[PDB]
């Protein structure tokens, strides 16, 4: 938004077969970035060979 | 009588232990009143009194 887009992680240990946890994750911030530009929609992306 | 980084501020200004996360610019307090900076020349966390 207010210029700043920023990244937030984290990397967790999960036994169960898919779904989440009832632990919380606690992100930081990584980079809080001069953007500006807005974005209407997303896609993510692959790694195939 | 301070003035870091266009913070202006009359205090004591010492060492200190408290650890930001790096993006951060100010400390602070219950009272939302400034606390801790980070000398933005040299990255230090000074306390404020």
């Amino acid at each position: 938004i207010d210029g700043y887009f920023k990244i937030y992680s984290k990397h967790t240990p999960i036994n169960l077969v898919r779904d989440l946890p009832q632990g919380f994750s606690a992100l930081e911030p990584l980079v809080d970035l001069p953007i500006g530009i807005n974005i209407t929609r997303f896609q993510t992306l692959l790694a195939l060979h | 009588n301070f003035n870091f980084n266009g913070l202006t501020g009359t205090g004591v200004l010492t060492e200190s232990n408290k650890k930001f996360l790096p993006f951060q610019q100010f400390g602070r307090d219950i009272a939302d009143t400034t606390d801790a900076v980070r000398d933005p020349q040299t990255l230090e966390i000074l306390d404020i009194t």
